[PDB]
RNA sequence: ACGACCAGGGCUACACACGUGCUACAAUGGCGCAUACAAAGAGAAGCGACCUCGCGAGAGCAAGCGGACCUCAUAAAGUGCGUCGUAGUCCGGAUUGGAGUCUGCAACUCGACUCCAUGAAGUCGGAAUCGCUAGUAAUCGUGGAUCAGAAUGCCACGGUG
RNA sequence: UCCUCCUAAAGAGUAACGGAGGAGCACGAAGGUUGGCUAAUCCUGGUCGGACAUCAGGAGGUUAGUGCAAUGGCAUAAGCC
């Protein structure tokens, strides 16, 4: 790379909710707190709750019975 | 001052800046913070990150931004894939809840539609 | 909306027809004025010729049609626009 | 280079595995990353190019190259010539660096993200996506940019066929769908 | 049959134009807590306490009352404190989704109300135009008729002024 | 008046109130040199982005480009930095 022309590129450390601690190289300067990360993400979980079609029949055997 | 995905004011109290989130109003923010144990008088600021992430679990408890907005799509084609009386009143532009087209039905309308 | 406690509501003629229907397992469209019928369940799969006012307009009973009224699917109004 | 380490631990190990390739320089790798952002509005100002530059330059720490019009197009209102976008190149380390920051942070700060598309690797295995919205970096402050931005993240790789990069960042765990 | 009976539909439609109203565009204000002061009315297929349950509309049991006795029924604006601090806002509340209650054979077309969510236009209105001379205008609530249910309309009542 | 092609009959040249088009400049770099590079178009994918901006890959192989008319040239580029 060249000398001058680019910004500071300084390793830092990025902390998270789920505590992933995370050294990375970057432009940020100061440390970061995140709050979600590919390991705590509801990628894995979230996402298989995230269809919900839901019953038409059995929400009005429900709502009372016969 | 990042829940759910998005950002939220400093400078506001707690209640209104939950209820930015598309989701929750000003009763269901205050459940938040009650579950929080959060005062609502208080700012975004001076906050502490725990006391953040127990406030995104709060609102994680219900359904938001991107799962609200899919649902409420998802109950509208639901409609529309029927063909019942809400359903062309959805795709027809029309109000729904039995208000009248004679006048007054604007904001299903848009602005005036002259004659031409 | 009706109350939880009534339960819901349909018209015993039809829901003789509906039970007569099923057990002969005939397919035929059941013609019917009860527009504020109630579809059950049991219904799904039925041509049932809902009336308008002017005719019966037939309507295939699916499984997203139960929590709804029959009238729902007739509509009594024609409008095709001005200009 | 915690990627690269674990694309030449494991990676190379899988898909010799999961293709039974000849030799071991068979196996695809990934080779640059390339980030556009095409301003056609900075014929309004410059200023407006020259800050999207400035927002580019955090995310990748390189100064990005201003590209311009290869001709002149009427129905945009521009010439030949005129500076209309901007570019950078990511190789090496810092391409796995800013790699790592991306499917780990950027990935999930997107609102309603449900995952990528596997209908993005232009039949010969490179792999090319667009963000909405360029406060997914941290590098940004919300406060201190005023104007949303978006830019466009290209992945070309060494992967002969499409599948062959889908596998390789699966390999990474790429969020697809 | 231009007469009579029934079901369902319609009188509620909607490119638009007008009239009369309601609610607003906020800081002489919104919100939250506490608290003071009315008049005039209605009630037996009715008014319906108290207590319990429910976030709630309401539900259950259930007194008293044909009523200067009981019920509808706590008047609100106001005042005291705190809050927001000029933003499409903690203004505004339309619209829409979901969940419900009650009336009633029955709330799809086509009821009212509640809860959660949503949060349009609108930042004082062109040409033009209306009412009002004192307890008036302005503004604040209250009640009744019709009525199973369903008024921003109508008819009445007092408060501040 | 000058330039380009045809007529013009495979050297040159060759007429008509014959058929078609241009010029009466520009550039202090659009010149010299060294070093490097190689197009048009289309296909697929991709935020705003659209028939058509920018980005990545592939086909293609000069169908492009040449300060301007036409013809002849041009990759060792005479084309482009
Ligand atoms: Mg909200
Ligand atoms: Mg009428
Ligand atoms: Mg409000
Ligand atoms: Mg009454
Ligand atoms: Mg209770
Ligand atoms: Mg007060
Ligand atoms: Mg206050
Ligand atoms: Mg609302
Ligand atoms: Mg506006
Ligand atoms: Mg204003
Ligand atoms: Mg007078
Ligand atoms: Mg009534
Ligand atoms: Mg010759
Ligand atoms: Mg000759
Ligand atoms: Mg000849
Ligand atoms: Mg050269
Ligand atoms: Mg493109
Ligand atoms: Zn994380």
């Amino acid at each position: 790379m060249k000398k001058d022309i680019h910004p500071k590129y300084e390793e830092i450390t990025a902390s998270c909710s789920c505590g992933n601690v995370m050294k990375i190289r970057s432009t940020v300067g100061h440390d970061l707190n995140l709050d979600v990360c590919s390991k705590c993400h509801p990628f894995f979980t979230g996402k298989q709750r995230d269809v919900a079609t839901g019953g038409r029949v059995d929400r009005f055997n429900k709502r009372f019975n016969i | 001052a990042r829940i759910a995905g998005i950002n939220i004011p400093d400078h506001k109290h707690a209640v209104i800046a939950l209820t930015s989130i598309y989701g929750v109003g000003k009763t269901r923010s205050k459940a938040i913070l009650a579950a929080a144990g959060i005062a609502e008088d208080v700012k975004i600021s001076e906050l502490s990150e725990g006391q953040i992430d127990t406030l995104r679990d709060e609102v994680a408890k219900f359904v938001v931004e991107g799962d609200l907005r899919r649902e409420i799509s998802m109950s509208i084609k639901r409609l529309m894939d029927l063909g019942c009386y809400r359903g062309l009143r959805h795709r027809r532009g029309l109000p729904v809840r039995g208000q009248r087209t004679k006048t007054n039905a604007r904001t299903r309308k848009g602005p005036r539609k002259p004659i031409k | 909306p009706r109350s939880l406690k009534k339960g819901p509501f349909i018209d015993l003629h039809l829901l003789k027809k509906v039970e007569k229907a099923v057990e002969s397992g005939d397919k035929k469209p059941l013609r019917t004025w009860s527009r504020r019928s109630t579809i059950f369940p049991n219904m799904i799969g039925l041509t049932i010729a809902v009336h308008n006012g002017r005719q019966h307009v037939p309507v295939f009973v699916t499984d997203e049609m139960v929590g709804h009224k029959l009238g729902e699917f007739a509509p009594t109004r024609t409008y095709r626009g001005h200009a | 280079a915690k990627l690269h380490d674990y694309y030449k631990d494991e990676v190379v190990k899988k898909l010799m595995t999961e293709f039974n390739y000849n030799s071991v320089m068979q196996v695809p790798r990934v080779e640059k990353i390339t980030l556009n952002m095409g301003v056609g509005e900075a014929i309004a100002d410059k200023k407006l190019l020259d800050n999207a530059a400035a927002d580019l330059a955090a995310i990748s720490g390189q100064k990005p190259l201003i590209t311009k019009a290869r001709k002149s197009v009427a129905g945009f209102k521009i010439r030949q010539g005129y500076p209309i976008g901007c570019k950078v190149t990511l190789r090496g380390e810092r391409m796995w660096e800013f790699f790592e920051r991306l499917i780990t942070i950027a990935v999930p700060r997107i609102r309603d993200f449900r995952g990528l598309s596997a209908k993005s690797f232009d039949g010969r295995g490179n792999y090319s996506m667009g963000v909405r919205e360029q406060i997914i970096f941290p590098e940004i402050d919300y406060d201190k940019v005023d104007r949303v931005r978006g830019l466009d993240i290209t992945i070309t790789t060494t992967a002969k066929s499409d599948e062959e990069g889908r596998a390789l960042l699966a390999a990474f765990d790429f969020p697809f769908r």
